RNA sequence: AACAAUUGGAGGGCAAGUCUGGUGCCAGCAGCCGCGGUAAUUCCCUCCAAUAGCGUAUAUU
């Protein structure tokens, strides 16, 4: 069966392995990713919803 | 010893699309009043 | 066949080589003569290609299952000493 | 207006402030794909209550967090037709003309020519 | 104004060991200024003062930010122990070390400014 | 499972790792160490093997610097987890120590012979740096970036 | 088996473009422009015969108030050339009065 | 989505670990003779 | 408890409550089989 | 991004007295002046008149732990135009800035801050807006300022201190109503620097449940802090407003 | 196109090809096989696991 040239070293294939699942925990959880940068908050950019509550009932 | 067309080429397909409900005059002309086809 | 886990055999008849459907049971399976035991049972030939390299007469090794007919048992494993799976791909010759 | 958001009042609305809110339920098509926000999709997109207003100053950014005098432009519209990639905009625009001229009738009228030819 | 005294029995030698450690990992924003912006920015997760400033007004504006930012800070007796805590050749007025998401460093700038707090 | 799929992919993602087989190995060695930790637990307080045998453990561990020389108790040797271990590898003090520009770059660069470890040049990147050797991570003599001959690359280059 | 699959035992087939001189008669439909039209006409056939057991089993003497507010389809004797099968509908113009259309040309 | 979690891996729970007793598990374990501090430090090898 | 905050190791042994918390995920489940105790989803020991 | 000059509408938000601006490319969550044409700490602001007088002041969620649970998602802040809150830890009456924005001319916000120099700044602010009270004293002891602080509905926490939940606890023991608000930040670095932060989270808010709050909600603020949460209670009731 | 990483499994797509069923145009199993063409052709894969190791059979615990 063809293969593929990251499945031909083990090491690489785990790395792109886990850059992708690095990936995807951005989309369904929220990272840190550092505070604000140099330019000093240019407000909520990808926007603000106001209906939706995104907490744990405790 | 060949032949042109035999070769496989690339096939380009346009989406199809088909003409609208083309409704005679005569029967949309005596469908009851609910169903009456409403045109401008 | 719970003392050994192997069980050499003849291939007696390849049972429904004229069937329509190529991959399905009546072709795979193949008439097998035990060699210790003397029974005659059928096991799965895995392909149909598979099924043109097991030929008639042939010295053929068979194992079981783990889990079109439900009930046919064993499976080819080896022709002629040759692993069926390595005649399969293009591995060795016999 | 709103007694408890300190008299908001009602929307005004103009065809240039409907305009602006068009554009507000779709700055993600504005921002082509350099950035992607919150999928607010409801379907009445004018508000109840809104107040169309400006930034004015941040004591700390005056050098380049700045409009200058040819760009405190009069609507977000005229800001977005003022920004650049507008021939990026009619650019796509005539990728999504050319599928959907893709074999409508134009094409079918070519085929009868080609025929009664 | 140095209400947050580090005191010389190895708290001050655990702080600019801890500094001298976070200087070689490059965690560490050196001066007045680059440490203010470190606050200011909201980088920081640890600051050091010194005591030994000839005015000590100069040095006094970051515990303001500080306070804002809630970040602990802490002063110790001499600007050039900072300074070759740092490994500057000249004084350091006023350090401030940042973190990152692993590392032992982070691990011992937290036990660090948990001794902060037991002061402040 | 799944959650360890998701663990020893987090530590060979953490860490620059080539396979599970190192991950497996080293809850191992801790499985080993923790293990010894519990059964002096059993004992009491002046029991003098746990006393005597404890304390030469968490010796042993300030000095490969896994445990912290902060905290001396065996509670807090039972406590540990095998991004301590991981954390001490010859690989990530590479690029924790800033050598390299990435975890599979320190890799490379310990494999390829470019760095020594005091005395030693070391191939291995498993290999278990002691807390009183980890400051002497450096590039080797004959490597290009120790000085040396430019490497293959410049040879090729330069004629 | 899919793992008792070679990969010549995947390999896409070619479908063949049509000869050049039947090139100016189109496209030849293999079995998906087949598709399109046989659903496409049979879709056409089933809204025309719904509409043929309507227009048969329609009552004549069917009142709805909707008739005092709308103008029928006619025929083709009071229709003449203008006779489509269908019901006009309305475009919002209307006759306007001469008091608003004198504000109008003001304006104008 | 909570924090502290890769994929169905709770990097949260870390030892002393903590551990919900249920009557369940009470009943079986003094019916197994098994003392629970000293067992629960065995099967997990770690302060609970 | 555990849905809130999900911390927890969970000691157990119906297939009733066991069986509700295989469904939420990376939580530990500790039962007891006869001489020991056993743990069903913490990746460590 | 968020230019001086650009147009930008203002829309309310879900809750009372917090106003959202959406623009073209970004948004911004922005309160209302109380002292007009007045930036308190050097922020972005937003002039509008009635179709002079309107004024919008931006508010930053790096810079504040409310706008960060406000932007985090927070299902009530127990705070509108009218309320008295009891802010705590109140550092140069920044987000007192903003609270005082929230609760408006008739509302009244008490901040309490131990260091005298943020005193200082805050008794800047203070002096300029009129509802709000500066404080100096010692959040560790409430009965200082118990001739200053009355029956307050809301009360919110931001001090960095180990003894958090009983500096909260003796605090709402002597000035919180029957069924109050508290919302509280939490840094787990800052409890419990060497325990996960889910736990020190949840032992925060054990240690509230045995202080004899009830716990509403909690969230974590990160996307904009890092091992922060925001934890949401109501005192001795189940229900807020009793 | 090399100094040429494997072993297992899961899944998708395909002809002027084939076979079967049946109240057209559907469905099934399947397809190295198609008009021409072999110096003829340059065309279709994705996911999971272990990974210099891995599959399979029985005894089984």
């Amino acid at each position: 069966p063809n293969r593929k040239k990251e499945q031909r070293n083990p090491r690489v294939k785990k790395r792109k392995k886990y850059e992708e699942k690095q990936k995807k925990l951005r989309s369904v959880k929220a990272v840190y990713k550092g505070g604000e940068g140099p330019g000093g908050y240019q407000g909520e950019l990808s926007g603000i919803k106001t209906n939706l509550v995104k907490s744990v009932k405790l | 010893p060949q032949n042109p067309n035999s070769t496989y080429r690339k096939i380009e397909r346009p989406e199809r699309h088909f003409n609208p409900l083309r409704v005679p005059k005569n029967l949309a002309a005596e469908l009851p009043f609910k169903s009456q086809i409403v045109q401008t | 066949f719970g003392g050994s886990s192997h069980a050499k055999g003849i291939v007696l008849e390849k049972v429904g080589v004229e069937a329509k459907q190529p991959n399905s049971a009546i072709r795979k399976c193949v008439r097998v003569q035990l060699i210790k035991n003397g029974k005659k049972v059928t096991a799965f030939v895995p392909n149909d290609g598979c099924l043109n390299f097991v030929d008639e007469n042939d010295e053929v090794l068979l194992a079981g299952f783990g889990r079109d007919i439900p009930g046919v048992r064993f499976k080819v494993v080896k022709v002629s000493g040759v692993g069926l799976l390595a005649l399969w791909k293009e591995k060795k010759e016999k | 207006t709103l007694s408890d958001w300190y008299n908001i009042p009602r929307t005004n609305l103009t065809p240039e402030l409907k305009r602006d809110l068009q554009l507000l339920r779709m700055r993600d098509v504005v921002a082509m794909g350099k950035q992607f926000f919150k999928k607010d999709n409801r379907k009445d997109f004018v508000p109840e209550y809104c107040q169309v207003g400006t930034i004015i100053a941040g004591a700390t950014d005056g050098v380049s967090g700045r409009l200058t005098r040819k760009e405190r432009k009069r609507t977000i519209v005229e800001e977005v037709l003022s920004s650049d990639s507008v021939s990026k905009y009619k650019r796509k625009y005539h990728e999504i003309q050319e599928h959907k001229k893709s074999g409508r009738k134009g094409y079918y009228k070519k085929l009868m020519a080609a025929r009664k030819r | 104004a140095a209400w947050p005294k580090a005191e010389d029995p190895a708290l001050v030698q655990e702080l600019l060991d801890c500094v001298q450690q976070a200087s070689h990992y490059r965690q560490l924003k050196k001066g007045a200024n680059e440490t203010t912006k470190s606050v200011n920015r909201g980088t920081s997760e640890l600051v050091i003062l010194a005591a030994d400033t000839q005015p000590l007004s100069i040095v006094l504006h970051i515990p303001l930010i500080c306070e804002e930012k809630n970040v602990p800070y802490v002063y110790v007796p001499s600007k050039v122990a900072l300074g070759r805590a740092c490994g500057v050749s000249r004084a350091v007025i006023a350090v401030s070390l940042t973190s990152n998401e692993a590392s032992d460093l982070n691990s011992k700038i937290r036990a660090l400014r948990d001794k902060v707090e037991r002061l402040a | 499972e799944a959650a360890r799929l998701d663990s020893e992919l987090k530590l060979v993602g953490e860490y620059g790792l080539r396979n599970k087989r190192e991950v497996w190995r080293v809850l191992l060695t801790l499985s080993k160490i923790r293990r010894a930790a519990r059964i002096l637990l059993t004992l009491d307080e002046k029991d003098p093997k746990r006393l005597f045998e404890g304390n030469a453990l968490i010796r042993r561990l300030v000095r490969i610097g896994v445990l912290d020389e902060s905290r001396m108790k065996l509670d807090y040797v039972l406590a540990l987890k095998a991004e301590d271990f991981l954390e001490r590898r010859l690989q990530t003090l590479v690029y924790k120590l800033g050598l390299a520009k990435s975890i599979h770059h320190a890799r490379v660069l310990i494999r390829q012979r470019h760095i020594r470890v005091g005395k030693q040049i070391v191939n291995v990147p498993s290999f278990m740096v002691r807390l009183d050797s980890q400051k002497h991570i450096d590039f080797a003599l004959t490597s290009p970036f120790g000085g040396g001959r430019p490497g293959r690359v410049r040879r090729k280059k330069a004629k | 088996m899919s793992s008792l699959r070679h990969a010549i035992q995947r390999r896409a087939h070619k479908e063949r473009a049509q000869p050049l001189e039947r090139q100016r008669l189109g496209i030849l439909e293999k079995k998906k422009d087949y598709r399109l039209r046989a659903r496409d006409y049979k879709k056409k056939q089933a809204v025309l015969k719904s509409l043929r057991q309507k227009a048969a089993e329609r009552n004549e003497d069917e009142f709805y108030f909707g008739m005092m507010s709308r103008k029928g389809p006619g025929s083709a004797l009071t229709r003449g050339k203008g006779f489509t099968g269908t019901v006009d509908g309305d475009r919002g113009n209307k006759a306007l009065s001469v008091e608003t259309v004198r504000l109008l040309k003001t304006q104008d | 989505m909570p924090s502290s979690m890769f994929f169905e891996h709770n990097e949260a729970l870390v030892p002393p670990y903590n551990v919900l007793v249920d009557t369940n598990f009470l009943s079986r374990t003094v019916g197994a003779k098994l003392p629970l501090l000293e067992s629960a430090m065995d099967c997990l090898y770690a302060s609970v | 408890r555990v849905q809130k905050h999900r911390i927890y190791i969970v000691a157990t042994n119906d297939r009733d409550l066991k069986r509700r918390i295989r469904k939420i995920p990376g939580v530990p489940i500790m039962s007891v089989q006869k001489g020991k105790y056993a743990i069903e989803r913490l990746p460590g020991a | 991004g968020a230019k001086a000059g650009k147009k930008v509408i203002v829309e309310p938000h879900r809750h009372k007295g917090v106003f959202v601006a959406r623009g073209g490319k970004e948004d911004l969550l922005c309160t209302a002046n109380l002292v007009p044409g007045e930036s308190v700490y050097g922020e972005k602001r937003i002039s509008v008149e009635t179709p002079t007088k309107t004024e919008y002041r931006i508010w930053n969620p790096f810079r504040s732990k409310l706008a960060a649970g406000i932007l985090g998602g927070l299902e009530t802040i127990y705070m509108k135009p009218g309320s008295k809150v009891l802010y705590l830890g109140a550092a140069s009456g920044t987000s007192v800035s903003h609270v005082a924005d929230i609760v408006g001319p008739t509302g009244a916000v008490y901040a309490v801050e131990f260091s005298h120099r943020s005193g200082r700044d805050l008794i800047n602010m203070a002096t300029r807006r009129t509802n709000v009270i500066p404080i100096v004293e010692d959040a560790r002891k409430p009965m200082a300022y118990r001739m200053l602080v009355p029956m307050v509905d809301v009360i919110f926490a931001d001090v960095a201190q180990p003894d958090q939940a009983r500096i909260v606890g003796i605090n709402a023991r002597l000035f919180l109503k029957q069924g109050g608000g508290l919302l509280i930040s939490i840094k787990a670095s800052c409890i419990d620097s060497t325990a996960p932060p889910e736990q020190v989270f949840a032992s925060e808010v054990q240690k509230l449940r045995e202080d004899k709050f009830f716990p509403k909600e909690q969230l974590t603020l990160e996307p904009y802090e890092r091992d922060h949460a925001m934890v949401s209670c109501v005192y001795l009731q189940k229900e807020f407003e009793g």
